[PDB]
């Protein structure tokens, strides 16, 4: 099949500023009735893809003329003027002159905001989750940027890594931040060995590492 | 093999 | 006005026959021009087309697909559906159904149908609350946690979907075989604990729909 060559992979901008997305194919894109075949999407997680452009520069109704699209034969350019926060998305090319339609590997669009110190939250196990026999701890490290950080869990002051599970948002389309999940599950024995149950978070906003600590005796 | 356009615009 | 939705299994055995169905509205399959298209994707990985249909009977399908595939149409009922033959784990994916335009560019999509091909059980989760430390700032934030579920997904809202804003719901993470996910929500201190906070969770392939109120420690 036609192999659609996107690129760059990811691209971080300053709001309002200019992204700029290229599609090469691996042949050319004029169907023998003259018209040439290619359109471009944009997918956000948990959803469905989008149409953007159909048929090079025709914009699907609803997009703002801030997104164009151009090119011809076997080069496409995709241009997203003013990027906002709602423009957040995974933006791919597909052409469907040649069987089968195929589409380009994507370009993560993210956006620039100023740096902000995640709101970190922890949370013993539940009364229902320790009938079970069972005893998660959790951690929130909400709303921060830039998306790098680290987060480390310590019990009765000393570092467990075995029993973490760690989740990460992608960036919010409204605040420009991000947001990670981490829990350590335990068994309510092992849970019940120990006192101090601690949450710590590197990042930079913070010369010092944030940490969130309960006592089980409480 | 180029596909079959079905409807166009 | 076109929507479109997707229904089948969440999930299947290797070697059994996916059914998929499409029930549309806002168009139909007796207009000329119309047509309605079926294309996947494996979690994390790219788009792929799988069968088209066309207002005159017209059928085309993905070349290296298909001795697998079938796709039909019932036309006075709006809907339309894919057959799969002889699925493998290959075959787990999102499966969606999309409006056409006339030449293989979709313009309207079904919110997908998640299908997972295994020989594991179906297993509902564990849903529990997550309230704070007991024992004072401005801002306070709760928490669900989905244990132990599978397959994907689980659908999870705060308040029926009343409490929207500052919501993350996480992306779902295998945990021995099983997946789990959590979701916080971040109100100011006057709305809780007097006003009622409830994680909404559920999962199609159990048929669980489960409450969890957030109480005070």
């Amino acid at each position: 099949d036609v192999v659609m060559t996107q690129t760059p992979l990811s691209l971080s901008v300053s709001l309002g500023d200019q992204a700029s997305i290229s599609c090469r194919s691996s042949q050319s894109l004029v169907h023998s009735n003259g018209n040439t075949y290619l359109h471009w999407y944009l997918q956000k997680p948990g959803q469905s893809p989008k149409l953007l452009i159909y048929k090079v520069s025709n914009r699907f109704s609803g997009v703002p003329d801030r997104l164009s699209g151009s090119g011809s034969g076997t080069d496409f350019t995709l241009k997203i003027s003013r990027v906002e926060a709602e423009d957040l998305a995974v933006y791919f090319c597909s052409q469907s002159t040649h069987v089968p339609p195929t589409f380009g590997g994507g370009t993560k669009l993210e956006l620039k905001r100023a740096d902000a110190a995640p709101t970190v939250s922890i949370f013993p196990p539940s009364s229902e989750q320790l009938t079970s026999g069972g005893a998660s701890v959790v951690c929130f490290l909400n709303n921060f940027y830039p998306k790098d950080i680290n987060v480390k869990w310590k019990i009765d002051g000393s570092e467990r890594q075995n029993g973490v599970l760690n989740s990460w948002t992608d960036q919010d389309s409204k605040d420009s931040t991000y947001s990670m999940s981490s829990t350590l599950t335990l068994t309510k024995d092992e849970y019940e060995r120990h006192n101090s149950y601690t949450c710590e978070a590197t990042h930079k906003t913070s010369t010092s590492p944030i940490v969130k600590s309960f006592n089980r005796n409480e | 093999r180029e596909a079959i356009v079905k409807a166009d615009e | 006005q076109v929507t479109l939705k997707e229904s089948g299994p969440g999930i299947l055995k290797p070697s059994q026959t996916l059914s998929l169905t499409c029930s549309f509205s806002g168009f139909s399959l007796s207009t000329s021009g119309m047509g309605v298209g079926w294309i996947r994707q494996p979690s994390g990985k790219g788009l792929e087309w799988l069968a088209h249909i066309w207002w005159d009977d017209d059928k085309y399908y993905n070349p290296s697909l298909q001795s697998q595939l079938t796709i039909s149409k019932d036309t006075s009922r709006n809907q339309v559906f894919l057959k799969i033959t002889s699925v493998d784990t290959a075959d787990s994916a999102t499966y969606y159904c999309a409006h056409d335009r006339g030449y293989y560019a979709m313009d309207y999509w079904g919110q997908g149908i998640s299908v997972t091909v295994s020989s594991a059980k179906t297993t509902a989760p564990s849903v529990y609350p997550l309230a704070p430390v007991c024992g004072t700032g401005s801002s306070v934030t709760l928490g669900c946690l989905v244990k132990g579920y599978f397959p994907e997904p689980v659908t999870l809202t705060w308040n029926s979907g009343s409490l929207s804003s500052g919501v993350h719901t996480f992306p779902a993470v295998l945990q021995s075989d099983l997946y789990t996910l959590s979701s916080s929500v971040t109100v100011t201190s006057s709305t809780w604990p007097s006003q009622s906070i409830t994680c909404n969770v559920a999962h199609p392939a159990s048929s669980t729909k489960v409450d969890k109120k957030i109480e005070p420690r």
